C-alpha cells in the first residue's frame, strides 16, 4: 500500500495528472489532513453517491446493507499534480482511507493538460505550484 | 462537603460528550447480579441527566436457557449463536421482550428517568435476514437494515430507548439477532460516538492467560493484526469483529470493558484511564 | 366491473368517522387462526388507510393458559380475572409482550403499515395499583393513571400502536390487568369516538347457552340489571364494565362483535346495523 | 479509581432540579479575583449541563468605585443605593456593561459554553422608573416592567444570560439599578424555582461584627424583624428585600451565600445543609 | 442508438476510459438498473445541474420552460471501464435515458491512465475488473 | 396633502430592497452631532418598517479618547488604528459598549422601535485574532470569525442588532477591532445587500482638492486602479479596503456616503442618484 | 488575462476539450452570462467545496478566514469545447470570475475523446457543436 | 386574622354559604392542601383576574408593576358550606394564601339556597355533607 506504483506510460510527454478519490464519508477529515502535513493543499471536495458490487457480497453502511442498484454515500476528493508526485499521493489517500472492508474505495488517476491560476493569470507550473507545498518542503529538507 | 469538589471535577468529562449519542450492550454477568442490574441503570441514567444521549441494547442467553430447561427443550450453541427453531424463536422472543426489556424499562422508570424498550419489529427498527449458516442455526437472523425514524421523536421527547435484539424480515418471519451485532449496527446507523459492550473479562489482553495485559487502547490495523497472530481468540473473536464492522462505519469509539465491577460504564466515561479495552478507527 | 360501484357506496359511511380515534380490543379467544387473525389487521390497516385512527389492544389468556399446562403451573379465574401470583406474572408479560403483541406489529408490519408495540411500562404509558383483594387475586391491578404522551408523536409520525395489558406501580413492581379495563381506560384518555371489543361470541346474550339469544343493542342500566340477574359472568364481566367506564368518561359508544366473523370489524363501523350489540344510554 | 462513586452519589441531586429555572447574582463584591470568579462561571457552566437553566446577574460596585477614584468623583450611599446624578450614571453603565458584563460572558465563552449579555436596555428587558426620592438619590431607579421575550429564544438556543443592572424609562433617560433588585424581579417575572444571591460575607449575619454568627434558615416575618431591629444594613438591606419581594411573587426559595467559598454555588444546590441563609416562611 | 460508436483513435494504447453521461434526474434508476442487468456494477453518480441551448427553444422542466442562462436539474454518472466495453456501455445508457425531447443529455468518453482498488491496493485490469461483472457473465456466455 | 403624492412615489424604491439584509457603519462626525443622531436612527427605524433588514455597527473614537484624556492616558495612533495595551483595552470596551451601544440601543427603544445590543463576545458573535502589527498595537484585532447564529432569532423576533466592534480570542482575551472591518465582515457575513459606510466626506474624487469631482459609481478592478495611480490617497485607502474584502465576499454593493448630510442613509437607499460613492462587483 | 495562452501541445491529435473551472460561488451567474454572450450555452455547474492553501495565508469567506484543512465552498463549472475555442473559453471564465483576492479560483483543461448527444445519437463535431452557438455567431460574423 | 369572624347577620335563617376567595395564583396547591388536611373536600376553582387599586400604589406580579386599568391574574376558589363551618374556612384560606403585600386577595361570603348532589338527587344538609369530611372528623375528634 505504501508501495503502490500507477502506470502513467500511456500518457508520455504529460505533465499534470489527476487524482480522483472516492471513499467513506468520515474518512475524508482524515486524508485531508494527511495531505495537509504533507505538503498537497489544492484539492476539491465533492459528495457523491455510488456503487461497486463485486459478486454477491454487500456493503454495510449506516448499519444497513447495500447491494447492486443502491446508491451509497462517498465523498469524493481531486487533487490535481505533477507527475512526479503521482504515486506518492495516491499512497497516502490509499492508506488514510483504508480499514480494510468492501466499499473502502476506489482510486482513479487522469491526464491533465493545463493549470491556470485566475487570480494571477499564471501557467502550467507556476499555477500548479503551492508556496510551502510538497515541492517547496523537500527542497527545505534537502 | 469533599463530594462536591469532586462533583466540580467531572465537567471536562460532561462537556466532551455533550449531546453525542452512545449505545450501550448490557449482557452476561453484570446482567444476572442485581447489585450490577442497577448499579449499571443509575449509570445510564446519571448519563441521560449530564446530557449524553445513551442507548440500551441487552442480551438475555441465560434466561432464555432457564425456560428451555424448564420446556425440556434445552439449548444448542455453536460458535456461540444460539440453534434457534421456530418453537425456541418463540420462546426466545418471549423472554427477552417480555421478561428481560420489560425489566429493565421497568426499573429505569422506578429511577427518575423514563425508558421505552423497543424490539427490532416495533417501527421497523431492525429488518432481519437468514444468516449465512441459517441450514444450521435455523432462525438466526443478520441485520438487513436498520429504519431508526421512530427513535428520533422518543429521543426528543427525552426517553431512554432499550433495545431488545429480535427481528422480522419482510416476509415477517422472525429471527433471533446476537445483541452485539444489533448495538454494532444501530450504532452504525445513529452515527453514535461511542459503542460500548459489556463482558466478563478485562477486555483485551497481549496474552490470555496474564490479566494485567491489558491493551489500553488500540487501532484497527492493530487489533486485525491481533487476530491474524492468534494473540487474543475464543469468546473475543466475534465480539472484536462487531467493533470493527462498526467502525468501519463511523462509530467513533469502541470499548469492551468489564461489566463486572461496579459503575463499570461511568469508569468507561467519566476518566481518562477508561474500563477496559478502548479501539479507535 | 360493478365491484367499483359498491366501493363507491361506502363514501358517506368513510366520511361519518374521518379523523376520529377508535380503539380496538382484539381479544385472545377471537385468535383462533392465523388467517382470522390476518384479517383482524387487514382491517385495522384498512381502517388507517381511509382515515381513521385506530389503536389497538389485545389479550391473550389462552396463549398463556397453554404455557402454563405446559410449565406444569395451576390456573385460576374469578369472575374473569386471573389469580397471578410472581411466577404467574412473570410467564403474563411474557406472553403478552413476547409472543402476541410482536405477533400482530409482525403482521402490521408484513401488510404494508409499521406498527410500534408498548405495554405499559414504555413510556410510562399505563400506571398500576393493586385491587383491594389482591388478597385473592395476588398481582392483579387496577390502572391507576394513563398517561398517552408517548402516543402522540407515533400517531404523528403515522405508527399503529399495539398495546399489551401489564404495568406497573410507581414503586415498579408489575402488575397484570385484564385487557378490557386498559381498552377501556385508553379510550376514555384519548377521547375517543369509539371503544370496540372482539370476542368469541355474536356478542351479548340473553341467555350464554343460546348463541341467537344476540342483543342488538342495550343501555348502561340494563346491562348492569344483566351482571346482578346473572346472565353475563365470567370474562364477559370486564368487558361490560370496561365499556360503562369508558362511556361514562365521555367515549360516545361502545360495541361488543364477534372477532372470528370474517371481517367484523369492518361491518361494525361501516353499516348501520352493526356486528354486534352496541352499548349506551 | 473511587472517585466516581461520588459523582454516582449526585445522582438525586441533579435530578431533583432538572430543568428548572434558577437565577443566580453575582455579587460585585464577591469578584476578588480572576481565580474565584471563574470558579463561580464553572459553576454556573456545570449546571446547564446537568439540566438546570441558570441565568446570570451581577452587580460591580467596587469597580465603579474604583473609576469613581481615578476621575475624581466622589461618592455616595444611602441604604445600601448609590446616590447617582447624570455623571455618575454614565460611569455606572459603563463599567457594568462594558468591564463586568463582558469580562464574565468572555469567560463563559472560553469554559466552553456561549454567553449572551444584556442590559435592561436590549430588547427592552427591563423599563426603569425613578424612586420617590430621587430627591436625593439622583437616577436610581425602581424596576416598573420586566418582559423576558428576548431570554426565550436565547435560552432556546441554548445560551447562558448575563445580565447588567441598567435599564431607561419609557422616554428612553437611563437609570442605575441596583443588581438585587434585578435579579429578584427577573426571577418573578420567569417563574423561576429558585434565587440565589452570592455576596461577600457567609450568609446573613446575627450580628455583622461576627462571622460565625451565620443564620442558616430565616422566614420573612423574622427578617423584616432584622432590618428593623437595625441588624441587617447598607447593602444587606436589598438583598434581604429582593428575596422578600421575589418569595411573595412566587419564586420557592431564596438563599445568600458566600461568593468566595469555593463552589459555593454547587454546595447550595448539591446538597441539604446548602451553603448560607435560606429564606421562605 | 442500439449502433453508436465512439471515436478512440486519438488514445491509442489507453486501456480505460471514463463514459461521463448528464440525463432526467427521474432516470437515474432505470439507468442504473440496466447497466446492472448487463454488468456494470461500478459507477458514481452526482447530481448536477446544466444548460444545453440549442438555437431559441427552450427546455421544458417542472412544468416550466427553462432557456439561457437557466440552470436545469440533471443526474450524472461517472463509469470507469476498458477500452472494450464503451461502445456497449455508451449504448446502454443513451438508450434507456432517451425520451426524445430537447434536455435528452449528452454523454462525453475521457481517457483514464490507472485504476486502483484502495482495499487490496490491486491496480489496473484487476483493479477495475469487478466480481461477477460484464467480463465474467460474457465467459460464462461463451 | 401632497406628502402623501410623495410617499407613493417611493414605492419602487421599498420594493427594491424589501427583506434585503444591510450593515451600516455609523461614525465620527454624524455621531457626535445630536441631530444627526436621531436622524440617523429615525432612518433606521424606517427602513425597517418599510421592509429591509438593517443592522447598525458603530464606532466611537472620540467619546474614548475624551475619557483617555481625563485618565492621563491620551491616545496614541498609528496609520489610523489605536495603540492598546491592557489598560486601553479595559477604557475601550468600557465606552463603546458601556456608553455608545446603550445610547444608541436607548434611542431606537424610545424611536418606537426595540433594538439589541451585542458586542463581539456575545454569542461568539465574533471570534477575533492579533492583527499582522500587534508588535505595535498590542490588542488590536482582525476579525478571525463571525458566526451569526445569535442574530437570526433577532432578526426573526423584529429587533434591531446594534453593534459594537469589540471582542475576544478563543482563549479569552480581549481585542479592539476597527468598526468599519467588523461593518464589512458582517456584511459577508450575512450575504447582505449593501453595505453602507457614514464618513465626514462625500465619498471618492477624482482629484482630492476639487469637492464636486464626486465618483457617483464604480466598479472592483476601477476603485483598485484608482489606489495604484494614487487618485485616492490618505484616511480613504483602508475604507476602501474593506469595501472590496466585503464585496469579493459576495457583498452586492457598498457605499461610502456623507454622514454629515440630514438624512445621508435614505438619500442613498431611497433615490437613484444616492448620496455619496458606490462600489459595485 | 485576455491574453493566456493554453498549452496542448501534449495532446496532438485530440479535438475536444473539458475547460474546468473552480470559483466563488456569488460570481456564477455573472460567468454563465458572460459565455452565454459569446455563444457557450452548453455547460455543467455542481457546487463543491476545496482549498487552495498557499503559504500561511488565509482565504476569507462568509466574514470568516479558512485555512489549512477548512473546506470552502466554491461553485464549479465544466465546459466541454473543440480545440480552437479553449483560449477564448478560459479567457470569458477567468475575466468574469475574477476579484484579485486569494480564493479566486483556478481553472483546469482537460483532454476529451467523444461527445454524443442523446436525443439524436449524433456524435464528435456534430454533437459538440450548438445551434446558434459561438461557432454559427463567428460564420455570421465573417 | 386566626380569629375573623364574619357577619351573617342579614341572612337568619340560611343554612348555607358561599365562599368565594381571589388570591396570587401560586398559592393555589397550598390552600387545597390546607383545606384538604381540615376535611373540606369540596371546592371549584376558576383562573381569573382582576384589580384592587388602593390610593395610588401598583401591584407587582411578574416582576411587573400593575396599576389602575390593568388586570391581573388571580386564582378563585368557591367553597360551599354549611353555617357553622363558615368563620373557620374563612380563617383557613386567609392564613394559607397570606404574604403581606398589596393584592394578597380578598374573600366574600354569599348566601346559598339549596344544594343538590346529581349523582343520588339528595338534597339539602345531606348534599352538602361529604363522608370524611370536616363533620364527620369533629364528631371521630369529639
Ligand atoms: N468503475 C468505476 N467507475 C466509477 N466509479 C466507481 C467504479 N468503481 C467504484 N466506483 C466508485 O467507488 C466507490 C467504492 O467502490 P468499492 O470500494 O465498492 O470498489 P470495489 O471495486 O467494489 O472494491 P471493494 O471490493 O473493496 O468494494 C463506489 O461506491 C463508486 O462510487
Ligand atoms: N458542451 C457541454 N459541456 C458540458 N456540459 C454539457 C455540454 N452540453 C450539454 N451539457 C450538459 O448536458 C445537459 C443536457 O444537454 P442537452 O440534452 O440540452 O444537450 P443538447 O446538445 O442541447 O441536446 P438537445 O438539443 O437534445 O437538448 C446540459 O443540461 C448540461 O448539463
Ligand atoms: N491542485 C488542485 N487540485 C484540485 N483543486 C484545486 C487545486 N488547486 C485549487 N483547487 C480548487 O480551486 C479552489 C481555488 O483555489 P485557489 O483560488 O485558492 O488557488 P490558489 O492556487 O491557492 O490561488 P490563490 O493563491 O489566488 O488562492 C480551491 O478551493 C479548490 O477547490
Ligand atoms: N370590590 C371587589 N369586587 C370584586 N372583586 C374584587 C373586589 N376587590 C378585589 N377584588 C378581586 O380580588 C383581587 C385581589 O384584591 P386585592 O388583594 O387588591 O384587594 P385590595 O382591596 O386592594 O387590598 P390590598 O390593599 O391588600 O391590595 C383583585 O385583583 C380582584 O380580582
Ligand atoms: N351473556 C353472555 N354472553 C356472551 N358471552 C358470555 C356471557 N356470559 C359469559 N360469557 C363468556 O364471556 C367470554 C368473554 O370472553 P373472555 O373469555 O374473557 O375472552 P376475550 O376477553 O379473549 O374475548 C365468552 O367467551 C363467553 O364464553
Ligand atoms: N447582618 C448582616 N449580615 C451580613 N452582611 C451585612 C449585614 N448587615 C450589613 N451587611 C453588609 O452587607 C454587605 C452586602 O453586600 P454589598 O456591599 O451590597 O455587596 P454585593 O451586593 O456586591 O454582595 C456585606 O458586605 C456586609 O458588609
Ligand atoms: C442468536 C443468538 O445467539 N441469540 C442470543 C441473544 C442474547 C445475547 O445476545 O446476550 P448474552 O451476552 O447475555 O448472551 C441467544 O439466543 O441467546
Ligand atoms: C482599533 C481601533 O482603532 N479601534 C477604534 C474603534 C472605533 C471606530 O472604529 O470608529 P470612528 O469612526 O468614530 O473612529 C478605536 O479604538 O478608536
Ligand atoms: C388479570 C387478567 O385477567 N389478565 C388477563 C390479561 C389478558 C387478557 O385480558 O386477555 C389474563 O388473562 O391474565
Ligand atoms: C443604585 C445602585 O446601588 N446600583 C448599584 C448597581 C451595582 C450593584 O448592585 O452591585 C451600584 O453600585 O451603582
Ligand atoms: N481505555 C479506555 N477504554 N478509555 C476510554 C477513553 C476515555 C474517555 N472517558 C472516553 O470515553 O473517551
Ligand atoms: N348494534 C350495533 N353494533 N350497532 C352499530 C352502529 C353502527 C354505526 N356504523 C356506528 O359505528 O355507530
Ligand atoms: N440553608 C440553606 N442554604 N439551605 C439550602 C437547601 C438546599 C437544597 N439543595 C435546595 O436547593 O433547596
Ligand atoms: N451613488 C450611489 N451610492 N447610489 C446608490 C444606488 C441607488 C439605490 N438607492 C441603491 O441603494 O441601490
Ligand atoms: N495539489 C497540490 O497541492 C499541488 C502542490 C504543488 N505540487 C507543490 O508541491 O507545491
Ligand atoms: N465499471 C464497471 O462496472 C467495470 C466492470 C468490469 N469491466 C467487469 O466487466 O468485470
Ligand atoms: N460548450 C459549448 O457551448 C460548445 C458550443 C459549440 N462549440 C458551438 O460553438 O456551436
Ligand atoms: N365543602 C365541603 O367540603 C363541605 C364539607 C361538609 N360540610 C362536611 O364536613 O362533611
Ligand atoms: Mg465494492
Ligand atoms: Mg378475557
Ligand atoms: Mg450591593
Ligand atoms: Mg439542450
Ligand atoms: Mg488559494
Ligand atoms: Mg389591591
Amino acid at each position: 500500500l505504501e508501495s503502490i506504483q500507477c502506470d502513467l506510460s500511456a500518457f508520455p510527454g504529460v505533465k499534470f495528472f489527476r487524482i480522483e478519490a472516492i471513499f467513506r464519508p468520515w474518512r475524508l477529515p482524515f486524508v485531508i489532513d494527511t495531505l495537509s502535513k504533507y505538503g498537497i493543499r489544492g484539492l476539491t471536495n465533492t459528495p457523491v453517491k455510488g456503487v461497486g458490487v463485486q459478486g454477491g457480497s454487500r456493503e454495510r453502511y449506516a448499519g444497513t446493507e447495500f447491494g447492486p442498484s443502491n446508491l451509497v454515500d462517498k465523498e469524493k476528493l481531486d487533487i490535481v499534480v505533477s507527475r512526479a508526485q503521482v504515486d506518492a499521493v495516491v499512497r497516502l489517500v490509499a492508506a488514510s482511507a483504508y480499514t480494510g472492508e468492501i466499499g473502502d474505495g476506489k482510486i482513479f488517476v487522469h491526464p491533465v493538460a493545463e493549470v491556470v491560476r485566475i487570480r494571477t493569470a499564471e501557467t502550467g507550473l507556476e499555477a500548479e505550484k503551492m508556496e510551502g507545498g510538497m515541492e517547496d518542503m523537500m527542497k527545505k529538507k534537502k | 462537603d469533599y463530594r462536591v469538589e469532586i462533583l466540580s471535577e467531572s465537567l471536562p468529562f460532561i462537556q466532551k460528550f455533550r449531546g453525542k449519542t452512545i449505545v450501550v450492550k448490557y449482557g452476561g454477568a453484570a446482567m444476572t447480579s442485581p447489585e450490577l442490574k442497577s448499579s449499571v441503570v443509575s449509570d445510564l441514567v446519571l448519563l441521560a441527566c449530564v446530557g449524553l444521549r445513551p442507548i440500551l441494547v441487552h442480551g438475555g442467553g441465560p434466561d432464555i436457557n432457564r425456560y428451555l430447561k424448564q420446556l425440556n427443550i434445552p439449548a444448542e450453541f455453536r460458535d456461540g449463536l444460539r440453534v434457534t427453531d421456530a418453537t425456541t424463536m418463540e420462546i426466545v422472543s418471549m423472554v427477552l421482550v417480555g421478561k428481560v426489556n420489560k425489566n429493565l424499562v421497568s426499573l429505569i422508570n422506578a429511577a427518575g428517568a423514563t425508558a421505552v424498550g423497543l424490539s427490532g419489529h416495533d417501527g421497523r427498527l431492525l429488518t432481519a435476514r437468514p444468516v449465512p449458516n441459517s441450514a444450521q442455526l435455523g432462525f438466526v437472523g443478520e441485520v438487513a437494515r436498520v429504519d431508526p425514524s421512530v427513535l428520533r421523536p422518543l429521543v426528543d421527547y427525552g426517553y431512554i430507548p432499550v433495545i431488545a435484539s429480535v427481528a422480522a424480515d419482510d416476509s415477517g418471519q422472525a429471527y433471533n439477532i446476537n445483541a452485539d451485532t444489533v448495538a454494532g449496527e444501530l450504532a452504525a446507523a445513529l452515527g453514535a460516538e461511542k459503542l460500548i459492550l459489556l463482558t466478563d473479562v478485562a477486555g483485551i489482553l497481549e496474552n490470555k492467560e496474564d490479566p494485567s495485559s491489558l491493551i489500553k487502547e488500540i487501532d484497527i490495523k492493530g487489533v486485525k493484526k491481533m487476530i491474524e497472530d492468534g494473540k487474543v481468540a475464543g469468546g473475543m473473536i466475534p465480539k472484536v469483529k462487531c467493533c470493527i464492522r462498526s467502525l468501519a462505519q463511523g462509530v467513533k469509539t469502541a470499548s469492551i470493558i468489564d461489566g463486572r465491577r461496579q459503575h463499570s460504564l461511568l469508569h468507561e466515561i467519566m476518566s481518562d484511564e477508561g474500563a477496559g479495552t478502548m479501539i479507535t478507527g
